[PDB]
């Protein structure tokens, strides 16, 4: 019925809309980000341990049997 | 098996971090057993304008 | 994930929320200056009905 | 800019 | 310590379980890539895989969302005296004027 | 693995410097109707 | 039909407040318009 | 000079406050 | 007879289609930091590597 108007809001850093970070730390919000580990033997149970892709698959067996000839028919 | 339970959780209080289960969230069966709160959440947070 | 970096995210995280502390001081000597400063929560009411 | 790829990109993303 | 088995170590346990989570992530999300791009695949399965990684690469905004609801939620349950214990409320030690007080209630009665 | 006293140390001071909710000074115009209205509103 | 040409703004706890339903808390704080004592007090008298 | 009230269509106070992944 | 001929209430029209907004109280959503990403992670280096 008597409505006011909120004059005016000087607004201190951290205290506005778009006023957050990733830099922040999620004290909430539950889901992590996590480093990637880069140890070579971690890297060769990564290699191992993934599943499988069809056309890195057969691209792997076109790409090694063209390596092959390759090699057969470089030495003579 | 209550030995580790309560000593990940000594070490989530006494480090001061708080939250739900990571991977317990990070599934779909969660979301289906809760569905009564969020169906309550999403129009409260909607309704005053934070979705 | 070891000793040196999770003590070094609980320095990144205690200096984050001392200036979070500054701000939600200045944010009340603001207001008590009769300047209308926003806090780290939000505006409460306005003029409809409550105050 | 090949016209099989210009079909394509506005179809995974619309924007 | 030599006596001592060895152990599994955890810290790098969890690092390559993320890890192989992001991997195989995107080895779907650029195999559900391929199944659309090329033109000898059925339109039963072309579409299909079109809507698949519309879902895929909707995965960060749904752990936005997902993340948002419930930082909301557990802030529903927070209430001063599960994360402050050692509250300080308020007491009164016994004055003369509760005696006093009593015994007008006794002489006026 | 950890050297959990220095841990606490610092957590200590974390969890006073955390924003858990309003103190005294900023909560503003307190209006009584409003809370004695939200408390009978069966929301959580 | 009349276009909204004003603002408005109901209190957060008054977010059950739904038309064309009858609330439980309007059950408990208005109870004659339900108890079918009187005939004139009928909840579709109470929703008019 | 007009000055609108806070019950006037698109005046409000409560402002939208935007989420952070927006 | 066809209806909207027949005798209808003098009445204010409905008001059911229309927006609100909320008065929400100062402590009821928390505080958010941590602007979340929603763009998926590059693995261009693990793959490389």
């Amino acid at each position: 019925v008597d409505s006011k108007l909120l004059p005016k809001n000087i607004e201190p850093p951290l205290t506005s809309q778009y006023s957050t970070r990733h830099d922040a730390p999620r004290g909430l919000f539950p889901f992590e980000s996590y480093k990637p580990s880069v140890q070579l033997p971690d890297m060769a149970k990564l290699k191992k341990m993934m599943n499988t892709s069809d056309s890195e698959s057969t691209l792997y067996k076109y790409l090694k049997e063209s390596k092959r000839k390759y090699d057969e028919i470089t030495h003579p | 098996n209550e030995c580790i339970a309560s000593t990940s959780n000594a070490l989530k209080v006494l480090s001061g971090d708080e939250g739900y289960n990571e991977d317990m969230v990070r599934r779909a069966n969660f979301y289906k057993e809760n569905e009564a709160m969020l169906r309550e959440n999403i129009e409260v947070i909607l309704s005053n304008g934070r979705m | 994930f070891s000793n040196k970096e999770y003590i070094s995210r609980l320095w990144h995280t205690l200096k984050y929320y001392q200036d979070l502390k500054n701000t939600r001081m200045k944010s009340i000597t603001s207001t008590s200056q009769k300047i209308p400063s926003a806090s780290i929560w939000g505006n409460g009411y306005s003029g409809y009905g409550n105050g | 800019l090949s016209t099989n790829l210009i079909s394509k990109i506005s179809l995974l993303r619309p924007s | 310590p030599g006596v001592l088995p060895v152990g599994i170590d955890t810290h790098t346990a969890t690092d390559i379980y993320q890890t192989l989570i992001a991997l195989n992530l995107d080895t779907t999300v650029n195999d559900c890539l391929d199944k659309l791009l090329n033109d000898e695949c059925t339109e039963s399965t072309r579409e299909n895989a079109l809507y698949d990684y519309y879902a895929l690469q909707l995965l960060p905004l749904q752990k936005a969302v997902r993340g948002h609801v419930l930082q909301f939620e557990w802030h529903q349950n927070s209430l001063l005296t599960n994360t402050h214990p050692n509250f300080l409320s308020k007491i009164r030690n016994i004055n003369v004027q509760d005696a006093l007080l009593t015994n007008q209630l006794y002489k006026n009665h | 693995g950890y050297d959990i006293n220095y841990i606490s140390k610092i957590g200590e001071k974390i969890d006073s410097n955390k924003p858990i909710f309003l103190f005294a000074p900023e909560l503003g115009a307190i209006n009584l109707h409003a809370l004695s209205m939200s408390l009978q509103s069966k929301n959580l | 039909e009349i276009p909204q040409a004003h603002e408005i703004v109901i209190p957060s706890y008054s977010k059950w407040f739904n038309l064309e339903k009858i609330h439980s808390i309007e059950v408990q704080s208005l109870p004659e318009f339900f108890t079918n004592r009187i005939p004139s007090k009928t909840p579709e008298v109470y929703m008019r | 000079k007009r000055v609108p009230n806070p019950n006037f269509l698109g005046n409000c106070n409560i402002k939208d406050f935007k989420p952070p992944y927006i």
